[PDB]
């Protein structure tokens, strides 16, 4: 899959993911949602090898939902990200590794803080104010390094995100058919239906 | 063949009871009494060593109170060797959880895991059950201070105050009488020692016959401290509470 | 492609008079792309300090593995693990993956709590121990570090003098490596006080 | 690396240089290559350094258990047989090349062993990148019925040939002498012909030279009482 | 008594009671007859029904084109053993391009039954088998017991009241062995043999089961109106 | 074949007793007396060499065994059971410790491993408990000198001084009167010899008594020189002559 | 491995280990299930022999298997945890492969299957547990209530009770529950459930637990005071 | 005790004979075959009036052309039905046809004597 | 190969060509590229012929077992996921498959899932797979509406395969048409491309580049 972006502002985490699915010669779909809700206040976007992406994401989703039911409790974003990292670190020395990169955006209800974690297919985890996978960071990070403030509102975050997508649409060779944008905050997860 | 010599450790009686579980509970009723009391500002664990000797090296001795991690401790009643098998498994489970989620294991999840292991030995495998009852004293940031017990059946329950081992009927009645919800650790320390002093089968309660531990947020600021009392420290708290 | 230089980074350790020092850069990258400037590579288990360079997923995995093992050690032994003992544990753990190894360069630093003797050690990715009296280096700028340490180091430096020596060794080595830098941390370790200092350095 | 073994009148001596390398870089300048399998059975390793250490400690561990089981002092042929069968099974993937020497109730012994599991017997042997330089000295000065003093001299001279002529070898000479009816004497840094000269300048900095952003005390102590 | 709890226990007189109890299951089974000449071999079997609404339990099983058997006792055990014979006949044809000798088939059945008489946990087979076949040495008839004992015979019978048929065959020995090149007369002799074991009931059209194998005759089973000719 | 005894042979009786463990302890009670005493600068363990025949060479039968260079063990009960436990204890000291940490285990942890093996023979399928009680003496850097008892159940306890087997009840009373926290190693050996004489019927000399100490490092027993940090084993078995010398000052 | 056949037939055609497992269920605290027109209520008995209990942390008697299905039980507490864990795992597995949450009947059929398996597998004893499984099928407003037992048989019930003195409360339900007109509201259903337990319980204090399950994953447990108000109103109507 | 696969002195397997007694305690099931079809009927036998009787499932489909009715310990039938359904579907997969009723029955009966220790 | 499936007001149209090739050699012109999984579910053949035939028949068996066990028609979501999970297990071993699983149920309505041998499972409105997929997409994209009649939708599917059959060397032979309704699929005949091309050329006025 292609572009996945993330930004952590004052009170929320925003994830932006491209809509295109291309199988070699043709664009088979232009409305694909490259994300799974792991828990009410935790969202994971993904990109990598075909098939393995959705298989890994749904596998993680099933496991977190199982934990939620067993304990009647939502794991913190930090705890979910650690579980995901271990699964990918385990996978990289398997017979056939999951070739999947993820961003985990969650709102910690205990600390009242948004949190964004970036994890690649090797199991390399970092907590960041903003992140990306693939070539997305090469085009967007110089804009984020300039404009980002830790006290930004959600609206200001969306505006900075629009500038990033515009730069991608200008300089990237591939047509990724726009992005689906989702916000994670104290009230849960919602999709911005006009972007 | 071999069937002839099989005791069949995992069968129901006609009344629907598990023979071996019931008999293991009978064994535990002869072990030294262990008591746990939960207060608002901490938990107390107090336990009686079984008829000791003057030549026993007490300061290096441990038969009752064990550390599972920095936040959770257990009091043991029953076969000590059986307990150490389960204790080591619990220590590993706690570390497995910490590695997986990067957070300390919640108290109940550790308790449920050990209790499920006990359950398995009652349903399959044809082996004898563990002759052990545990009192779990622990803290996590979800439920705070917690007390649990588990027995050879693999059943577990939560408690404000509880006893296991010998004379639990007498001990539980004494605890039920003097326990109050707004109680503090220093008061709970006194209640635990007073209850052991009355229920003991020994002539008098002295420092060399006791193991003592507290779990306090009496650790400088937003954290929890475990204190396994030394022989001299058990001697001092016995004088302070006016038992010796 | 080479797993030991995908993410970049460096660690250095030195001995002084009744003290030891261990330091690292803060960069994590995906080859040319800088990803994080807060990726610390030094960890501690009690009074024993461990720096790890190499593939970042393995750095994190090994920290979690040694936290796991030193926690069980402490529960069973009823005492904190010592630098000499921990060194053997790292070596054993690495060699057990002889034909599918962790792509790392670990470094141990600490003072023995009973003898008071300063201790440092280094390892290759499969467990071979380098126990030097003077200094240990690791990472994508290890050549540069060897050059700095060999000329700057002298024995029996006082804690505050050792800080200057190891800091200058790290900084100038990192500035000659594309995949190292983006911040730095220095630990000064004495028998019962440890000071941690973040250094100001160029951010390219 | 240069390593040699030399038989003499009443025993055997083994010697090694003290340089370990990573490619062209010297990782450690005073490495210890003489390893103990048992009190009076010692060996020196070339090749993959972790493999030489690991295979020594594994067989050394099993040799100790065997000694306790049989109530007998360990034999060099046992160490040899256990080493070769372990190495053969791994088909050269464990890169251990060793010279094994020692004394036991049967007498004094000297063997070499290669990574694929083949072994050899001899009165004088050399291994490592400096083995050709060492063997040149051994082939020039070795004779039958050497004394202890003559064997130590020959062994250290052979290591020196490696030190000065092989780039893979350097620094100091370590020696271990194993004589029949005596304690094995390990002579660490028996020769020290490569001390660095004093530098032209002191590079001690003035205090306050390095720029600092933040200072903080690190809590190495456990959670405190009260 | 104290020695019949399992197959792994000898009695003080050296008997194996579990095996003897398995032998008893055969005696409760319905009668079946086997006999042969030098050209053909015949099986005749009296099938047993549960009641008047039920079918008559099949007794004869084909193992190959040149071999098959009839059963008396536990029918599922006959299915297990006949399946094994089918596999062994098949292995011989596939690997060696060779029709399995009837004598070798008997040896294989013996060894399979033996393993269930010397080990803990298992039980003996509860069925007896009469195996007929035509191979490179002519016509053959075998009797199998779940003790492991296999015997080659001119004629025999097993099941309830089998002693009457066995005595008849012992009298007729010199006559029926000479019935060469006449399948109908050999079957007649078998139908007359099994008649010496009937009481109260007689041979009807859904009661009788006949099988034959010979020189130029594949193993074929006759049931229904195909046996009315012999009633 | 196959081991078809996959069920426990030790089970709880209605009264809560584990019969097979109690019976194992009875076998220990019938065994020859062995003892241990801890001093300020050492530990001593001792037992009688009850020779089954005078034609037997009792020096070839070792009742006191080295487990590690700083840890030794003695027993009361079934000799063969002890011998295999010594084999297992020596191996586990390497496999579960020395091959991991590069050093020998502390006394308390080796005791813990031996205890686990004995516990498992009390619960695992198709086996009986070990018919021995062990006394394990040792030294390690951070815990100093120590002495432990291990029973058939797998339970273990630390002692200042104790005795097991035949005349243990009388011997423990004798030790209670003599033991103090200021004893030197030579004083503890003297008390050990005095205590052991009471439970011995026949000959009492260096050839019929087996005695070993955990004391100072013995560089003369190391087998090599050159490494300053290696100073030799603390376990030392006393000779027949060394025992007899201390029997004159008795 | 341990292979011993513990569950076997007796001469009269009974499997005693399965029947003795039912005797363990008879000993367990009473559980009751009642379905209204638009809800299902699960009531549970708490024996007051144990005070000084910490009710915050003590295992509760009703367990969520998924967001829309709950499970209560009578019998061995430790045994029930194994069935609850298996049911929870299967619920997530069903969502993963079918892309739809389990129906109440499917979840019941699975748990019942596990129980049956433990009655003819070597080396294992039957579960000493009977269960009440209640909830609503996805996108359905028809109430569902099922029962399982150690043998593995299961069935649907308009109302049912299990555990000690369940013969008495079933007697009450059989004369008080009308099929043509089930409890039309949550209030009426909870009232009938508390009434049924009051036939057996003792003090209406901390001895009665009540959990209400409504359509679309709406599950809530009533508190002490809320239940206490039902207990109060029932006896004040009884004084007449 | 005694083996689960033990023969009686009469030549019958104890456990098989005892299971036949359990079946005698089961609810009645009847079948009648005609040239126009086969009919299957069962007694439901609910233990209480509060038990919703349409949840009692003692008649079960194996395939479109094969049905089945049960009597005895009905929980034991579930794995037998599962096997029958799998065997019917598997044969259709392997042979592109309906399986014979006798062959299906034989496959179910192969499970019967697979018990022991 | 050219296969397509699209959702519309009246259900689903499935259209496929009939040609199989081994290199340049035309092995068959009469290949059945629609697999009749059951009377309600259809699958399309592209990639490996055996892999598609074998595993989609197998899928039919799993669907039949599901409805026997659950007493309810399997959803298209569940049916497609059984196949995608199966092929994911074999990932790396060399299965070749690109298929559209098509069905029409009460809870879902008309539904199409693209399932693929590297594990991909995509729900969508229009899918086209094969060597001639790009040609068929062109005709589909420019003429597709949700409110197409059954008659016009059938023709659109027929016309799109014809476009591919004309231009793609490895597509041709004949066109097979299917219409999937809630009550099951309906077969709408085999249409020889040779005869169809001339008929469409005359009636439509298209393919002026070709002399007829
Ligand atoms: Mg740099
Ligand atoms: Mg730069």
């Amino acid at each position: 899959m292609d572009i996945i972006l993330g930004i952590r502002v004052q009170d929320s985490v925003i994830l932006a993911s491209s809509k295109a699915v291309t199988r070699g010669i043709s664009v088979l779909k232009d409305s694909d949602d490259k994300t799974r809700q792991l828990s009410p206040h935790t969202l994971m976007s993904f990109a990598g090898e075909a098939g393995d992406t959705v298989q890994f994401a749904e596998y993680i989703q099933a496991n977190i939902q199982l934990y939620s039911i067993r304990e009647d409790y939502e794991l913190s974003p930090q705890a979910v990200s650690s579980f995901v990292r271990q699964e990918l670190a385990k996978s990289i020395r398997s017979r056939r590794p999951y070739q999947v990169n993820v961003l985990i955006g969650g709102y910690d209800k205990k600390k009242n803080k948004p949190e964004l974690y970036q994890i690649d297919y090797l199991g390399t985890k970092v907590e960041l104010p903003y992140g990306a996978h693939g070539y997305s960071g090469f085009y967007t990070f110089s804009l984020l390094d300039h404009h980002y403030r830790p006290d930004m509102t959600t609206e200001e975050g969306l505006d900075l995100l629009k500038l990033c997508v515009q730069e991608l649409e200008k300089r990237m060779p591939m047509d990724f058919k726009g992005v689906i944008v989702k916000i994670v905050d104290k009230d849960g997860i919602r999709q911005v239906d006009d972007f | 063949g071999s069937r002839r010599y099989d005791s069949r450790t995992t069968i129901f009686s006609p009344e629907g009871r598990l023979y071996q579980v019931e008999y293991a509970l009978e064994s535990i009723s002869h072990a030294g009494t262990a008591i746990g009391i939960m207060a608002s500002d901490g938990i107390v664990l107090a336990a009686e060593r079984k008829v000791t000797s003057t030549l026993l090296e007490q300061d290096t001795s441990t038969e009752k109170l064990y550390k599972l991690n920095d936040k959770i401790a257990v009091a043991v009643a029953g076969l000590t060797a059986d307990a150490e098998i389960l204790i080591n498994t619990a220590r590993i489970h706690a570390q497995n959880y910490l590695k997986t989620y990067n957070e300390d294991i919640p108290v109940e999840i550790l308790v449920r895991r050990l209790s499920d292991i006990k359950q398995g030995y009652t349903q399959h495998g044809g082996l004898r059950p563990f002759g052990v009852s545990f009192i779990y004293a622990g803290y996590d940031d979800r439920y705070g201070y917690q007390l649990y017990t588990s027995n050879p059946s693999g059943n577990y329950t939560g408690w404000k105050a509880i006893s296991v081992g010998a004379n639990t009927s007498a001990a539980q009645t004494l605890l039920q009488m003097d326990y109050k919800d707004d109680m503090k650790v220093d008061d709970a320390i006194e209640l635990a020692l007073k209850t052991l002093s009355k229920t003991t089968d020994s002539s008098a309660l002295t420092y060399d016959r006791l193991e003592f531990a507290t779990i306090r947020k009496g650790a400088n600021d937003g954290e929890v401290y475990q204190k396994i009392f030394k022989p001299q420290e058990i001697k001092d708290i016995l004088v302070k509470t006016g038992i010796t | 492609s080479d797993p030991s230089s995908i993410n970049g980074g460096i660690v250095v350790a030195m001995t002084g008079k009744d003290c030891v020092a261990i330091a690292c850069d803060l960069r994590l990258g995906s080859q040319s792309l800088g990803v994080s400037n807060k990726f610390e590579k030094i960890f501690h288990y009690g009074h024993v300090f461990l720096g790890i360079t190499g593939l970042a997923t393995d750095v994190t995995t090994l920290n979690e593995m040694f936290r796991y093992k030193t926690n069980l050690y402490k529960l069973k032994e009823e005492r904190a693990i010592e630098p000499e003992t921990f060194t053997q544990l790292v070596s054993s753990s690495l060699y057990e993956r002889r034909f599918g190894p962790y792509f790392v360069g670990p470094v141990v630093a600490g003072i023995n709590s009973k003898s008071g003797k300063p201790f440092i050690a280094g390892f290759d990715l499969i467990g071979c121990i380098d126990e030097a009296k003077d200094f240990i280096v690791s990472g994508t700028a290890s050549d540069q570090l060897f050059g700095m340490c060999e000329s700057l180091y002298e024995p029996n430096l006082e804690p505050e003098d050792l800080f200057e020596t190891i800091s200058q060794a790290l900084l100038n080595a990192a500035d000659r490596d594309a995949l190292s830098g983006w911040g730095a941390v220095v630990y000064i370790i004495k028998k019962d006080e440890v000071v941690k200092r973040y250094l100001k350095m160029r951010q390219d | 690396t240069t390593i040699v073994g030399v038989k003499f009148n009443n025993g055997v001596v083994i010697a090694a240089d003290t340089r370990s390398t990573q490619g062209p870089i010297v990782a450690d300048k005073n490495c210890a290559k003489l390893h103990r399998i048992s009190p009076k059975i010692w060996c020196a390793g070339a090749g993959t350094a972790a493999d030489t250490e690991a295979v020594t400690q594994l067989i050394g561990s099993n040799i100790e258990l065997h000694s306790l089981y049989t109530s007998r002092e360990p034999r060099v042929v046992s160490a040899l047989q256990m080493l070769k069968q372990h190495l053969f099974k791994y088909q050269g993937h464990i890169g251990a090349y060793l010279i094994v020497a020692g004394v036991d109730p049967t007498g004094s012994h000297l063997f070499s062993i290669h990574a694929h599991g083949s072994t050899d017997v001899g009165y004088y042997l050399s291994l490592g990148s400096g083995s050709l330089a060492a063997m040149a000295v051994l082939e020039s000065h070795w004779k039958q019925d050497l004394t202890k003093e003559e064997a130590i001299k020959l062994a250290s001279d052979a290591i020196q040939a490696g030190i000065w002529n092989d780039l893979g070898s350097g620094s100091n000479v370590d020696v271990c002498v194993m004589e029949i009816g005596k304690d094995a004497e390990y002579l660490r840094n028996y020769l020290t012909p490569n001390v660095r000269e004093e530098k032209q300048k002191s590079y001690k900095f003035p205090r306050g030279t390095t720029a600092v952003l933040k200072e903080s005390i690190v809590n190495i102590c456990d959670i405190q009482e009260e | 008594n104290n020695y019949d709890g399992d197959t792994v226990t000898f009695s003080p007189t050296g008997r194996l009671f579990q095996v003897e109890y398995a032998l008893e299951a055969i005696k409760q089974g319905s009668v079946t007859v086997g006999l042969r000449s030098n050209t053909h071999a015949v099986l005749v079997a009296l099938k047993r029904n549960a009641d008047e609404l039920s079918s008559y339990q099949k007794k004869i099983i084909k193992c190959d084109e040149h071999m098959g058997l009839s059963l008396a006792g536990l029918a599922p055990d006959a299915r297990v053993l006949s399946n094994y014979l089918r596999q062994q006949c098949n292995y011989s044809s596939l690997v060696f391009n060779r029709k399995l000798a009837v004598e070798r088939a008997g040896h294989l059945l013996c060894d399979k039954a033996q393993k269930n008489t010397q080990s803990y946990g298992g039980r003996p087979y509860g069925v007896g088998l009469l195996i007929i076949g035509y191979d490179k040495s002519g016509a053959h008839l075998l009797e199998f017991q779940p003790s492991g004992n296999v015997t080659e015979l001119y004629g025999t019978a097993i099941g309830a009241r089998s002693q009457g048929a066995k005595t008849y065959l012992e009298r007729t020995l010199d006559t029926f062995i000479k019935i060469d090149g006449n399948p109908d007369e050999l079957i007649k002799a078998g139908v007359e043999a099994i008649s010496q074991s009937l009481r109260d009931e007689s041979l009807t059209v859904d009661n009788l089961s006949i099988a034959i194998v010979g020189k130029d005759t594949p193993f074929t089973i006759y049931d229904g109106e195909a046996v009315a000719k012999y009633i | 074949m196959t081991d078809r005894y996959s069920f426990s042979l030790t089970t709880f009786s209605p009264s809560g007793k584990l019969g097979q463990i109690d019976y194992a302890l009875t076998a220990v009670k019938q065994g020859v007396t062995s003892l241990g005493i801890k001093a300020t600068n050492g530990v001593v363990i001792a037992t009688e060499k009850k020779s089954s025949s005078p034609l037997a060479m009792s020096e070839t039968l070792s009742k006191v065994s080295l487990l590690t260079p700083d840890i030794g063990a003695v027993y009361s009960g079934m000799g063969p059971d002890y011998r295999v436990l010594v084999d297992k204890s020596r191996k586990v000291a390497h496999t579960s410790y020395k091959r991991i940490y590069g050093e020998y285990p502390p006394t308390k942890l080796l005791v813990s491993e031996v205890a686990k093996i004995m516990q498992e023979a009390t619960q695992s399928g198709g086996v009986r408990p070990f018919g021995v009680s062990l006394l394990i003496a040792g030294h390690d850097e951070f815990n100093g000198f120590s002495l432990y008892q291990v029973d058939p159940s797998g339970s273990y306890f630390p002692w200042k001084a104790t005795a097991i087997g035949k005349g243990s009840v009388a011997a423990k009373t004798f030790l209670e009167k003599r033991w103090n926290d200021e004893l030197e190693l030579e004083d503890a050996i003297h008390i050990a010899l005095l205590t052991l004489k009471e439970s011995v019927e026949g000959e009492f000399n260096g050839d019929t008594i087996e005695l070993a100490i955990i004391g100072d490092e013995n560089p003369d027993l190391l087998g090599y020189t050159g490494i300053p940090t290696d100073k030799g084993p603390r376990f030392r078995k006393l000779t027949s002559q060394e025992i007899n010398d201390r029997l004159e000052a008795l | 491995g341990y292979d011993r056949a513990l569950s076997i037939f007796s001469p009269d055609g009974h499997i005693f280990q399965v029947e003795y497992a039912l005797e363990a269920v008879k000993r367990g605290t009473c559980a009751v299930g009642v379905k209204g027109k638009n809800c299902v209520v699960l009531g549970c008995e708490r024996r007051s022999t144990l005070k000084l209990q910490d009710t915050r942390i003590t295992p509760s008697k009703v367990s969520k298997i998924d967001s829309h299905v709950v499970l209560s039980f009578s019998g061995l507490n430790a045994d029930s945890r194994i069935l609850i864990e298996k049911a929870r795992v299967e619920a997530q597995s069903h969502r993963l492969t079918l892309e739809d949450p389990v129906t109440v009947e499917y979840l019941t059929r699975y748990v019942a299957g596990v129980q049956q398996r433990y009655t003819q597998s070597g080396g294992v004893r039957p579960f000493g547990v009977s269960t009440l499984i209640a909830g609503f099928d996805p996108r359905d407003d028809e109430p569902k209530l099922y029962q399982t037992e150690p043998s593995g048989i299961y069935s649907s019930w308009s109302a049912q009770t299990i555990g000690r003195n369940s013969k008495t409360v079933r007697e009450f339900l059989e004369k008080n529950y009308d099929r043509k007109e089930p409890p039309a509201t949550v209030e009426e259903c909870v009232k009938l459930t508390v009434r049924s337990l009051l036939e057996v319980v003792q003090t209406g204090a901390k001895n009665i637990e009540i959990t209400v399950v409504k359509p679309d994953s709406d599950i809530v447990a009533l508190s002490s005071e809320e239940i206490n108000q039902y207990v109060t109103q029932i006896e004040q109507e009884k004084q007449e | 005790d005694r083996g689960v696969s033990t023969f009686s002195p009469e030549g019958r397997l104890f456990q098989v004979e005892y299971s036949l007694e359990a079946i005698k305690l089961g609810s009645t099931a009847i079948g009648i075959a005609t040239k126009e079809g086969v009919v299957l009927g069962v007694e439901k036998r609910a233990t209480s009036p509060l038990l919703e009787s349409d949840s009692i499932e003692k008649i079960v489909e194996i395939d479109r052309h094969i049905g089945c009715a049960m009597s005895g310990l009905t929980a034991d039938a579930r794995s037998m039905i599962e096997h029958a359904r799998t065997a019917a579907v598997t044969h259709n997969l392997y042979y592109d046809e309906d399986i014979n009723v006798e062959s299906l029955t034989q496959s179910v009966c192969d499970l019967a004597l697979r018990f022991g220790e | 190969t050219t296969t397509l499936a699209f959702r519309f007001q009246g259900g689903i149209i499935v259209a496929v060509d009939s040609r199989a090739t081994a290199g340049n050699w035309v092995a068959s012109q009469t290949v059945k590229k629609v697999i009749e999984i059951n009377p309600f579910l259809l699958g399309t053949m592209a990639g490996g012929a055996a892999d598609c035939q074998f595993w989609e028949t197998w899928l039919g068996s799993q669907c039949r077992l599901h409805e026997l066990r659950e007493k309810e028609r399997i959803s298209v979501a569940a049916a497609s996921k059984i196949l995608s999970n199966l092929v994911y297990q074999y990932k790396g071993a060399g299965l070749s498959m690109g298929t559209m699983i098509c069905g029409y149920t009460r809870k879902e309505g008309p539904t199409i899932y693209y399932v693929d041998s590297d594990g991909t499972r995509l729900k969508g409105d229009i899918f086209c797979v094969g060597s001639g997929q790009t040609f068929a997409y062109g005709v589909l994209d420019s003429n597709y509406k949700w409110d197409l009649s059954v008659e016009d939708a059938l023709y659109l599917g027929k016309r799109s395969i014809l476009a591919a059959a004309h231009r793609d060397a490895y597509s041709g032979g004949s066109v097979n048409l299917y219409h999937v309704t809630e009550d099951g699929w309906i077969y709408h005949g085999n249409h020889d491309v040779g005869e169809l091309f001339w008929k469409v050329k005359e009636e439509e006025g298209s393919f002026n580049n070709v002399i007829g």
